[PDB]
């Protein structure tokens, strides 16, 4: 309808990038994981899981797994298993001290 | 081939840090090694993109 969206060139993957990541995903929720460890490793530095980001990564994860595309699979699959990497991660961290 | 773990995508995303750090300081040794422990983890176009293994010596 409205527009051409394009994220930014440094959240800009290739096709062949993407297939790539794919190609080592086990599910929908892995490539998600995935997906958020190479477009935004400054998440992970000294939460910000915010709207933005995570549309970003399901635009992505949509081209594979189309049903995605349904909110209920995205929120069923995807979005509890970032949320969780995400969690585990920084409690992984805090923990080390 | 396997889910990334939380513990898997801390070690290559300090690997990745690390290498960009020690190639900023010229020390393409290290660059090397971390380079190629990331790309143990998580292979990636970008990652292997180092190679620029270049040397004239």
């Amino acid at each position: 309808m409205v527009a051409k969206f394009q994220p930014p060139p440094e959240y800009q993957l290739t096709a062949a990038e993407l297939k790539q990541i794919v190609d080592q995903s086990l599910s929908g929720g892995d490539l998600a994981c995935r997906l958020l460890v190479q477009l935004f490793p400054e998440l992970f530095s000294d939460r910000k899981l915010e709207s933005l980001h995570l549309q970003l990564i399901r635009n992505y994860v949509e081209v594979y797994y189309p049903s995605v595309k349904d909110t209920a699979v995205w929120q069923a699959e995807c979005l509890p298993q970032l949320n969780d990497f995400f969690s585990r991660f920084w409690a992984q961290r805090e923990m080390e001290d | 081939a396997e889910a990334l773990s939380p513990e898997q995508a801390a070690h290559y995303l300090r690997y990745v840090k690390e290498a960009k750090e020690a190639t900023k300081n010229g020390d393409l040794e290290e660059a090397f090694k971390l380079f190629n422990l990331a790309k143990d983890i998580f292979p990636n176009e970008k990652v292997l993109s180092r190679i620029q293994k270049i040397q004239e010596a």
